[PDB]
């Protein structure tokens, strides 16, 4: 067979290429088709199999290799192919790994390469997401995400089931990419078997060869249609109005081509729509001016508003007049990995909205933040796709030359890593100070990832990994909804409380459009609860779930009721996920009464104990901001929230910085039922300032008198 | 279990300081921290986290 | 320098403070009509929001604490508790 007839690691282009364009495809044993000709043949004039003989022969003579090419070249699909090729994977038992930073993404990668290689989905070529592994037995290429390929590095730091692994898209700097590519180091240091690949597409080859130790560097040459970039004579303090006078004067001047704005919210987004609405339609009653089609493409749009944005721009009004253009108000979709036809403007406020986790107070906040020459180079690229395009911003030259950073911050920086702990301890990296880190995050943050880790008994007080630490890894989630499932047993409200934990670890199941906020209020006001937000969430949950015993349609009832049909079966699967998890390592599921009256104190026990870092207590009772333990945060309740009373306890499972801080998903709950839920993070002994913590020992002095008395009277 | 402190403590000015006493603290010395420099093999990470900037809403770049 | 020698003339005999007086005047007439729009558009806008915010008021009046309702939740806990022991010691005086 072909796969006989190559060698292992000696494999050459010509050979491969032949294999390729042989009728008889040995993959399966199967026949190739016109299909598979078509990929073939665009393959060998895409530019990688013009440098695959290089990338071959590097390869070869080495076990760590970057390849830095531009996209569309081929490097996602052509090199794994490639590499599985010359690794041949049947005489060795060992799959081939392919790392990508979104799910979505390393699916679509994977059905592309089963479409190349004329196999069925999962057979040959199978994916890897989150609580979905479509692969099988006789899998040779597998693509997963970067945090399957953590989990799976978690599972078995070994990786003896994969020979070689690729990882692509290494210029977002992910934290679970910055992981991998140190566990990927630590084994090629470990075992020279092991094959390591790293995709790029930007100019950081040097970084990267540094990082793995002058690691063999291959560029793949091609270039695409012009772009010229234009820059602003000043800085303009109104961004958004900066970019609707542009896009305006790009309508009445500048020739026919689709504009992409860079906006920075939804409701800012939204806004600048509507204002574009209203002077388009002021030009089109004083100057006549051609037609425009505006698209939202903030963070909230769905899938009906992207394929609006990626429809085909409306026709001119008259003949030879004004032609008509879209005008798609981008907020970060646009910037990367994004092909919108006919796109030949482009408007760059130079802000965005990015998440970063401060440790000092450990707060997560999404703000808007400036650009980066990253970002405006994909900004750049972005334009002009299919033509040449023009591309101005609103900053000067020498601003982007020299206040804008060459690279965006990586996400081990702008979040936690007690997650990263977490796993490291269960693969069993001791050193995490001295582990093989090319960009290791800071030493205060890793040591309240581990302080957060010992409050949260996933380590013991000298680092070591315990049975709960153990367990909180296996679990696919968080360490704090893992302790809440773990310590649901004890309160007897297993099912809820994982539930509860699932709806977390989904996405937003609340819909609240502008053009209906009150039904939205009215849905929320039917679905909620008085306990807490969580409450109401697990109330909007059974509510669902009884409608779908019922017989309704999910969809239409979440459309109904102000909800997310995604989200909720998101959360229904990773609670189907989290039984499962649970039914292997023997933990019961129980259920308290629903006409028993402690199902409530039950669940407000559970979520104490589960979330008992992040509660916060009411600073006095004419005031309503609330005073978090977690260094001593000054914050208040969001509007979201539907307990109508403040508790004296909310403990709140996100905390959002913005101008105003609020706390959103906040449960009641008593300092009582949180010092017995957490008496080691709650000891008055080791209690700092202040006040809140005075009355915490308040709370512990009556209910040990109470105590006392009970003993005495008993 | 020893109630183990908190690693960042904020003080009075704000500031958040990294107190040795805490398990995390203990748990890097023993994996071999050094203060004032990064982690990782050669130590070339970042040693401070990522600091958010404050901009204006709708303000543009270099403003 | 042109701001200080305002009053000198041009080599056609006009004031330099003339030509900037024409500059700016011929600013004023090329901006004058759209800020007449913004200012207009903006005090609509502004006492729309003050309207606004009048009958939301008027709908919180029209639909209408923290110690108060812990306090209710440890008092019906202990009410379930002095229950309890009193069916555990045998209370019933009922009539």
């Amino acid at each position: 067979s072909l796969l006989d007839k190559l060698e292992r690691r000696n494999t050459t282009a010509k050979q491969a290429e032949a294999v390729e364009d042989s009728d008889i495809n040995p993959w399966t044993g199967q026949r190739h088709s016109e299909r598979y000709f078509k990929i073939l043949k665009a393959r060998r004039k895409l530019p990688v199999n013009k440098q695959r003989q290089e990338f071959l022969d590097l390869y070869h003579n080495n076990q760590i290799l970057v390849f830095v090419g531009e996209t569309g070249s081929g490097k996602t699909t052509q090199i794994p192919q490639y590499v599985l090729y010359d690794e041949l994977p049947h005489q060795t038992g060992k799959l081939i790994a392919c790392t990508q930073p979104r799910r979505v993404a390393a699916m679509s990668v994977a059905q592309r390469v089963a479409d190349e290689l004329d196999v069925k989905l999962g057979e040959e070529v199978g994916y890897s997401i989150r609580f979905e592994n479509k692969t099988s037995s006789k899998t040779l290429l597998k693509y997963m995400t970067d945090g399957q390929l953590l989990r799976e590095a978690m599972h078995d730091r070994d990786m003896s089931r994969y020979s070689c692994i690729i990882l692509d898209e290494a210029h977002e700097r992910t934290l679970a990419t910055d992981i991998l590519m140190a566990l990927l180091k630590q084994l090629s240091e470990r075992r020279k078997d092991l094959k390591i690949i790293v995709m790029s597409a930007t100019l950081d080859a040097q970084k990267f060869q540094s990082y793995f130790f002058n690691a063999p560097l291959l560029a793949v040459p091609g270039r695409t249609h012009p772009v010229e970039i234009f820059y602003t004579p000043e800085a303009e303090r109104d961004y958004v109005e900066a970019a609707i006078r542009t896009v305006l004067q790009i309508h009445a001047c500048e020739p026919e081509g689709d504009i992409l704005l860079f906006l920075t919210g939804e409701e800012e987004i939204e806004d600048a729509c509507r204002r574009i609405s209203l002077e388009v339609d002021e030009m089109i009653r004083e100057s006549d001016a051609g037609p425009m089609s505006v698209y939202p493409l903030y963070g909230t749009l769905p899938p009906h508003q992207q394929q609006r944005i990626f429809e085909k721009a409306p026709q001119p009004f008259r003949p030879g007049g004004r032609p008509g253009r879209k005008c798609i108000v981008a907020t970060n979709i646009a910037e990367t990995s994004l092909t919108i036809d006919g796109i030949v403007y482009v408007v760059d406020p130079g802000f965005s909205k990015q998440k970063i986790y401060n440790p000092r107070t450990r707060v997560e906040s999404l703000l808007v933040s400036p650009i980066s020459k990253a970002s405006a180079q994909q900004r750049a690229g972005r334009a002009g796709r299919t033509r040449p395009g023009k591309c101005f911003r609103l900053y000067t030259e020498e601003a982007f030359k020299k206040e804008l950073i060459e690279q965006t911050y990586p996400e081990i920086l702008r979040s936690n890593l007690s997650n990263t702990v977490l796993e490291l301890k269960k693969l069993g990296v001791e050193d995490l100070v001295h582990f093989d880190l090319m960009d290791p995050p800071a030493p205060e943050t890793m040591m309240r990832a581990l302080e957060e880790l010992n409050y949260l008994a996933c380590l013991d007080d000298d680092g070591e990994l315990t049975p709960l630490g153990n367990l909180a890894s296996e679990f696919p989630l968080d360490p704090a909804l893992a302790v809440m499932l773990i310590s649901s047993p004890e309160f007897y409200c297993s099912n809820e409380i994982l539930s509860i934990t699932s709806l977390l670890s989904v996405p937003q199941i609340w819909v609240r459009p502008a053009n209906a906020r009150k039904r939205a209020d009215e849905m929320k006001a039917q679905f909620a609860h008085p306990d807490g937000d969580h409450l109401t969430l697990l109330n909007a949950y059974h509510a669902y779930k009884g409608a779908e015993a019922r017989g309704e349609d999910m969809k239409k009832w979440c459309h109904e009721h102000f909800l997310s049909y995604r989200h909720l079966s998101s959360a229904d699967n990773v609670r189907a996920q989290l039984k499962k998890i649970m039914e292997t390592h023997g933990i019961e599921l129980v259920s308290t009464p629903f006409h028993d009256k402690n199902y409530y104190t039950n669940i407000r026990r559970a979520l104490l104990a589960g979330f008992f870092m992040q509660v916060a207590m009411r600073e006095s009772s004419n005031s309503k901001v609330y005073k978090t333990v977690k260094d001593e945060q000054l914050v208040l309740i969001h509007p979201s929230t539907t307990v109508t009373t403040p508790y004296e306890w909310v403990v709140y499972n996100e905390f959002v910085l913005t101008t105003k801080q609020y706390v959103r998903t906040v449960t009641n709950i008593r300092p009582e039922w949180l010092l017995e839920i957490a008496p080691v993070y709650y000891d008055l002994s080791t209690f700092q300032k202040g006040e809140i913590k005075n009355a915490l020992t308040r709370v512990a002095e009556k209910i040990r008198r109470q105590q006392a008395m009970k003993a005495s009277k008993a | 279990r020893t109630a183990l402190p908190s690693a960042f403590q904020p003080t009075k000015d704000g500031k958040t300081k990294i107190n040795p006493n805490s398990f995390g603290a203990r748990m890097l010395a023993k994996m071999g921290y050094k203060e004032g420099q990064g982690l990782g093999k050669d130590g070339q990470g970042r040693n401070v986290i990522i600091e958010v900037n404050l901009r204006p809403q709708g303000v543009g770049l270099g403003a | 320098p042109e701001e200080e020698q305002g009053s000198s003339r041009n080599l056609d005999g006009r004031r330099l403070r003339t030509v900037t007086e024409a500059k700016a005047l011929a600013e004023y007439l090329a901006i004058k009509p759209e800020m007449e729009k913004r200012e207009k558009e903006a005090r609509r806008k502004r006492w729309q929001e003050i309207i606004e915010m009048t009958e939301r008021k008027q709908e919180e009046i029209r639909n209408g604490d923290g110690k108060w309702v812990e306090e209710k939740e440890v008092m019906g806990e202990r009410t379930r508790e002095a229950v309890m022991e009193a069916m555990k010691a045998g209370a019933w005086k009922d009539n």
